[PDB]
């Protein structure tokens, strides 16, 4: 059971550096509705399992403690060390969509920087045609995702891949099942 | 009168070596993955059926294989070269988009399975990267022995990551120069500040299993040649 020892080392680093290991990104955020569960899981990606810690010092400390325990390597986001750009406010004033970061809510309001880095100025649209329309029709193109998980990058690379996205979306409700069990 | 028993024991040793090589090859194959391996077998079948008829002349000598089989480095780097490249170890290096497109036409025409990702040399922009002048970070690309004709593709995969002494140094360097940084034992720090690290084993380092397979192949070839010359001059 890899998840068991993963959560074991996770709780150990949670109790070692407690004012500075906020948690993973899944246990720290959830979307506004249930519809967007697919699209959010396509935009966050590996960042869903990224551990959110306060600064780079705690990052190296947790990494070396995982190495001492010979565990699975994990990904850390240091808030103070993270390179972000402020969320483009103009894109809230949009005809057919709003930003994916506005589609999710945090849990401690300090962690906003991490959700600026995992989302940026991504946008989410109801159907595929609307996503294509606001992504390519304006004079500035934007990274847009549809509700069914298809990703419209700025370069034009259409990304489809819902084979493993069903389980990644099922983790979102399985966390509620885990909360009701505990 | 002592010859047949020594012959039998030498064949027992040869069979033990072949079983060892099958074990190590299956270890590499398990560390490779089912989709990548079936993709490699499928590219092999497409180019075999391609060269049976000799069509598309620059295409057949235009596929140069995977990234993993086009370089070799010192074993101390075997971890850190892997984790910053990842499954980019199994990208297919080809000259242009002509051969990629033709291979994929035959691919979905003959309906043969497997994942394949193509690196066409002709469409990788050579941004002349300027590497920092510190004593604290060696360029990773500098420690890779590869044919210079492929020099575009490796610059796409390794052309931004640096090897630093330890983690404090790499966190300063990566933020300072907008470059990826990674220590000798696998811990990374991105150019955006993303920390990634832990304990990387030597069991599933695919380059180390590759070198076990290659050394077993050289050993098996030496034993085969020696026993075959013994049998060639045992006919007299």
């Amino acid at each position: 059971s890899r998840q068991q020892r993963k959560a074991e080392i996770m709780e150990s680093i949670k109790r070692l550096y407690p004012g500075s290991v906020y948690g993973r990104l899944i246990d720290l955020c959830q979307p506004t509705q249930k519809k967007y569960q697919i699209a959010v899981t396509k935009v966050l990606g590996k960042n869903m399992d990224a551990i959110i810690v306060d600064s780079e010092k705690t990052g190296r400390d947790c990494i070396q403690y995982i190495k001492e325990q010979r565990g699975e390597p994990e990904t850390f986001l240091p808030l103070d060390y993270l390179e972000v750009k402020p969320t483009d406010e103009k894109l809230r004033e949009l005809k057919g969509a709003k930003l994916v970061i506005d589609v999710i809510r945090y849990e401690p309001p300090h962690i906003k920087k991490a959700l600026q880095y995992a989302c940026g100025n991504a946008l989410v649209c109801d159907n595929v045609e609307d996503a294509r329309r606001i992504a390519f029709g304006g004079h500035q193109r934007h990274k847009t995702v549809a509700l069914d998980g298809t990703l419209f990058q700025k370069s034009g690379v259409i990304s489809g891949g819902a084979s493993d996205l069903k389980a990644k979306a099922r983790r979102w409700d399985e966390k509620a099942v885990d909360k009701l069990k505990e | 009168n002592y010859l047949w028993r020594e012959e039998n024991a030498e064949q027992q040793a040869l069979a033990a070596k072949r079983e060892d090589l099958e074990k190590k090859q299956q270890l590499l194959r398990a560390a490779t993955g089912k989709a990548i391996l079936n993709g490699i077998d499928s590219i092999n079948k497409v180019l075999d059926h391609f060269r049976r008829k000799g069509i598309n002349q620059h295409v057949q000598n235009g596929y140069h294989g995977i990234v993993m089989n086009n370089f070799e480095c010192e074993p101390a780097f075997y971890t850190c070269v892997e984790v910053t490249a990842g499954n980019r170890l199994f990208y297919h290096i080809v000259d242009s988009d002509e051969v990629s497109t033709k291979i994929l036409m035959e691919f979905n025409k003959m309906n043969l399975p497997g994942e394949v990702t193509f690196l066409p040399l002709n469409k990788l922009d050579v941004r002349d990267t300027a590497y920092p002048e510190t004593n604290d970070a060696i360029p990773m690309i500098s420690k890779l022995r590869y044919n210079p004709r492929f020099d575009k593709a490796f610059k796409h995969v390794f052309g931004k990551t640096l090897i630093c002494r330890s983690m404090e140094v790499s966190t300063q360097l990566a933020r300072a120069f907008t470059m990826d940084c990674i220590t000798l034992e696998g811990d990374q720090v991105s150019h955006r500040g993303a920390l990634t690290g832990g304990y990387y084993d030597t069991r599933k380092s695919r380059l180390e299993l590759q070198k076990d397979v290659r050394k077993a192949e050289e050993e098996l070839g030496e034993l085969e040649a020696k026993l075959n010359e013994n049998l060639r001059r045992n006919i007299e």
